[PDB]
């Protein structure tokens, strides 16, 4: 029964790049690219693309636990057993991860909507069922790669309401304050080493 | 049959605040195979078609015919922009005059009405009727061969008269606010402390609609005179 | 092309009606204040402002109501007149 | 030729969105999307679906004249004949359609397009044939579409204007009103039961 | 005749996502992204999935009622009959869904607008086949769903307005306040625990 | 309708509240001042912003957290009225 | 070899759009567009289409070379070879275009830059290849497109700055000058006849 | 194992483009370009392009390495062994490359980021995989190409700062000083030679 | 930058010359056609 | 909520600081001449983005490297 | 920070530069003159001025490969 297993990976990338990260990398690039004036990268090439290498580097742990168990052997060169344990313990791995960052809140709220929870009457969090955990995780993450993004944002608008403050105790109000801000806040962006400790920053301890 | 699909395949898309990107091109490609199958028609010419088919070069050609309609028919819906866009130049668009904001929001402010009301209006008389009665005239003009372009060249080097129209319909307007501007100025002398944006610009903003309405009106008639004179400037265009 | 004109004028004087009222609370406001920016001068730069936003929203206290009832009439008759606008 | 009926049933329903219906729906419902700000519905999936419901249910007469005379004997069980008077009749009720919204201008001026009809000189508009009448049909609908769009455009483009009236006004040079817009609009696309009003005005007084 | 079932269920799922649900989260969320700024989330990838996640969760227990009575068989390992009642009692359970969230008003307006209704002589609301049900809801879960994003619209725009009014009354007429606008925004978002609330609310009573 | 008329009302009172209270200090500091660029008169340009800044800072430190309060209130029955709003 | 000539027509009129032409003419009517306040012309129709009508035009005389050496002669009534000395001697020809506009000095750091002409030593400007020959000539195109550019924006500027000096001169402190500039520009852009005086020249002395 | 190399050939232009160039040609021409004003060049055709063209131009000594060693052969015409030390020649030009211009702070933090860095504990730069050497070496390249086009920006906002000095020194408070800016910027971007001497930069100090 | 001074030599005269209103303003007409004369010299 | 409002605080009071400085000069200059300033305040003004500029960048600085490290502890 | 700093205190003290000169040159009738003055810094002025920053802004781009 490999068909449901190599059909399933086509249609999968996509909603494990839903999934676990890329969430919250994209939220803050694109956070990012909303100060320093325009786009200054290409939104149809280069943040995603790193949204994708930085995804699949971090995510580097769960698959390299999904390695050893699970993929290793589906190379066709190995012969595999039917996936029964397979997508089990791969389930369960992401259990982990996932109850690792999920809210109780939004998986008893999913668990009245499903209606099957309700009368499944499911009690631990490993007995909540993938399909159920999924869309709690991913508010989850939004909330807190959110708080993340904008806790960045603050320093910048300060910067600009300096800017101006001064600009306008001067009274020179016809100025457009956000191009003398373009090469400023830049310099901030990288003389605090930000962009490589905010890289790090999320990166080690998102997973630990 | 290509070379009428790629004479009109040109025109439709090419003339698109007719015909435009709110139709989903599922919708703007059938046209094309449509009024072609009606115009192609009588001309059956069995002949052997060249290696690569040469007569390429003359689909180049046809691509040019379409261009051109759809740029001189624009003409007459930018004069009535352009009269909208300059109203607004004097209430509130200009404020994004400076480095890039986020997209031209303020475009949308009071030339779309116009775009709006200019493209209903066609629909009394004809919306894509004329355009096609003067594309079957140069298909008379042209139908094909290698003579592709006569005069094409100098065709193109042409006068259209935007601004003109745009004056002929705004010119009160524009004298009026023009006066209310240096209103304000007099206002500024009075009393030196006015701010003009704690003054000025409400202001000019309901002057502005004001003279929108009675500006509609004339533009209902100045309408119908813009129409036969674009008239004329095509008829002149593709039979040079 | 005469209906279309209707359309027209029936909308740009809507507009006229909406539009008209808040923007001319906002021309007194910022005349009278510039007035009191005469004898007691007292210019800083900006100051009638902050009474012009108070005007608008007090506008919008004040006519709300009517306001949107002009708009349900004119929206009802215009899906009325579509069955004659073909 | 049961070939022919059977590849076009694969092909002609596109033609066929192309043909009738399917034009005005469609156009009115992105009219309908391109206020109230973004997309706000899903254009690969929502809208189309939407137009063509709507649309096999008006044509649902017209297949019920074919019903009648034409569909229940190509019921492949019976091996029906080759389709002739059923084209032939369902082209008369497709007909009676067609002139009931094509303009006579549109007709004349194409048949003069086509040199078909220049030179064969057509009379009764049931003699200008389907491939005849289409066109002056798509253009003579779109011509009413478009009135139609427009006229359902006016409210919210009047409230555009009235919200960047009010922010002019106050000063209020640098804002996106739009978004203020936004709201505001929908209240009258649903306090005046609108959306079902118009549904039913080109629905019914299309057919009629 | 399994035919029919295999391929009215490669046509069904778009269908099925534009019959029941599916609309009013997609739209919600494109109206949540109309604030905070940018799109600032993935069009192409994020929302939409959500989307499809939380539409079958919700529709979960429509598939209950399916799962006891038609879907258990159907299980190609079982050999089960032609859909007979399979079709009629989920139909039922349809029925009773889309007329917990039909408006009548729609329901004889389209009965006019396909001339099917009038000739066939239709008088309970169970008695109008799917075909005429489905556009009819479709209609009424759009005004409902828009009714609620817009009137959750309104306070962002209401805070745009205060920035603006304080940028200006210290004179700051050439900003880009939507930027200073991003942050605040976002402290309500999540301060309100307004995403979770949303989608539980939406969830559980949009079913019950 | 009615209902979409108390919304506006509502929401604009809100709006009343919260754009009242600081522009309200603003508004008073630059009074004071500029009634002091009055008699000894020294009065050059911009001197009470200043002063202002005070004032204006102090405001967004001191009434920020229970700002957001009135929203937080209003935000949460939108939601629950959702259910009743359909 | 058909397959790649017509793939790389599929690609390549994008990047013949950024090799010749269309460069100078869409960035001086972006300069004339940025006097007179706004836009005022169609940002999304007219301009840059002029830009692309006129780059036609203007590149039609490159097209005569090889429509008597290549577009006469795929013809079967002249017995073709498939397109091996076409592409050769077209490319002769827009080679000697290129190199009437491109410079040595950009040429030279291309070709070391590309550093297959670094390490394999090209002599003439005829071995350098059509890629390499590109990006050189289009920044030759920009720095000159660049000058007439900003000599045309002198004047207006100018009348700017008389307007200020007449308010500042009056005590007319208080006013936003741009929006009298607006129609005094316009009417100068039309009293002197200036818009065809400038296309004409455009084309005209541009090619002849 | 012809399959994987050319739908990966198919998918790889991209990640390329993210993947060694491209990233600081376009930021940097981006930069340019909101210096001076507007646009004031095409976003969609004319910056892009170039960076396209200087991309690959570039990328060319590593794909000489390759002449050698990977590329010669894989010209399909040559009907080439599978791909054994093609990677792995490939790989080691890239890991030089790489490592020309790769920190190693980003490469102990996005080492911690994988975990199976972590656990396996690379020491040698050429011991990082290929994979775990690609985001690293993006991140780097940001911030030189931030670095390098922030500093670019500098002069032109002094100018504009300059400008407004002037005028408000003169009492002109009221004026939009950025157009009269917009002339004499172009001078020094041209006065200098400069945008010939930054092109060469970029080009020899790149690569050498 | 040479060339920049005496554009800005020839344009500031003229506005020394402009600061009778009305005709004044018919002065940039002139002006400003040969501007763009000397357009096809700036290159 | 308390949390995120202390952040604020912080963000508020570094603000206030520099803002401060440099209007408290210009004050003593305006209200001195008050007693042409434009050109004074000018030098002052100028001076100050010139004079303060190393050691108040440094003060966003140092507290953007620390925003970051507890960047991590926000989750 | 290091060379951003050499960089800000460089373009800072070149902005004093040409701010410092116009009020120079200028050393309701006499408002007229002075306006003639600041017109003519832009004839006297320019050439080296812009020479100025010529100088340090191609020192920038050629550092600018050694300022990484």
């Amino acid at each position: 029964s490999l068909i449901a297993t190599l059909s399933f990976f086509t249609l999968l990338p996509f909603l494990v790049a839903a999934g676990t990260c890329y969430i919250k990398f994209s939220i803050v690039f694109v956070m990012v690219r909303n100060a320093l004036g325009l786009q200054q990268v290409p939104s149809n090439m280069t943040l995603n693309g790193i949204a994708l290498i930085m995804a699949l580097f971090v995510m580097k742990p769960i698959i390299e636990a999904g390695y050893e168990n699970y993929l290793n052997g589906p190379q066709k060169f190995d012969t595999i057993s039917d996936i029964v344990r397979f997508s089990d313990s791969g389930l369960m791995e992401y259990k982990q991860y996932l109850k690792k960052h999920t809210d109780l809140e939004l998986a008893r709220f999913f668990q009245r909507s499903e209606e099957e929870n309700a009368d499944l009457k499911s009690a631990e969090n490993n007995d909540y069922s993938l399909f159920s955990l999924l869309p709690a995780y991913a508010l989850s993450e939004i909330k807190d790669a959110f708080k993340i993004g904008f806790y960045l944002y603050l320093p910048f608008v300060v910067v600009d309401l300096v800017i101006s403050s001064i600009l306008l105790a001067l009274g020179m109000m016809m100025m457009s304050p956000i191009t003398i801000s373009v090469p400023i806040k830049l310099v901030l962006f990288v003389a605090l080493d930000g962009w490589g400790i905010l890289s790090k920053a999320l990166i080690e301890q998102y997973i630990n | 049959l290509n070379g009428v699909f790629f004479r009109l395949a040109p025109l439709f898309f090419f003339l698109p605040f007719l015909n435009n990107g709110i139709i989903s091109p599922s919708i703007r490609i059938p046209v094309i195979f449509l009024v072609a199958s009606g115009l192609i028609t009588s001309g059956k010419v069995d002949i052997g078609s060249s290696v690569f088919e040469h007569v390429y070069f003359l689909m180049f050609k046809e691509i040019i015919v379409g261009l051109l309609l759809s740029f001189c028919l624009s003409l007459p819906f930018w004069i009535f922009h352009a009269v909208g866009s300059i109203i607004d130049n004097q209430r509130g668009a200009t404020l994004s005059s400076s480095i890039d904001p986020a997209n031209g929001v303020d475009t949308s402010e009071l030339a779309k009405f116009f775009n709006l009301f200019s493209a209903v209006v066609f629909l009394y008389s004809g919306g894509m009727v004329f355009i096609l009665e003067s594309i079957q005239l140069s298909y008379n003009i042209c139908p094909l061969f290698s003579q592709c372009s006569f005069r094409i060249s100098n065709i193109l080097t042409f006068l259209t008269l935007l601004a003109s129209q745009a004056v002929i319909l705004a010119s009160p307007v524009m004298i009026v606010l023009l006066l209310s501007e240096v209103l304000l100025g007099v206002l500024s002398r009075f009393a030196p402390q006015m701010n003009a944006f704690s003054v000025s610009l409400t202001i000019k903003s309901l002057l502005a609609i004001f003279i929108i309405f009675i500006c509609s009106s004339t533009i209902y008639f100045s309408k119908v005179q813009f129409f036969l004179g674009e008239h004329k400037f095509f008829t002149n265009l593709f039979v040079r | 092309m005469s209906d279309i004109v209707y359309m027209g004028n029936k909308a740009l004087y809507l507009i006229l009606i909406f539009s008209l009222w808040p923007v001319g609370i906002a021309t007194v406001i910022g005349l009278s204040i510039g007035l009191l920016q005469t004898v007691t001068q007292l210019q800083e730069q900006t100051l009638p402002f902050g009474i012009k936003l108070i005007g608008v929203s007090i506008s919008l206290l004040l006519l709300s109501g009517w306001y949107g009832e002009v708009l349900l009439s004119f929206c009802h008759e215009i899906m009325f007149l579509i069955k004659s606008g073909v």
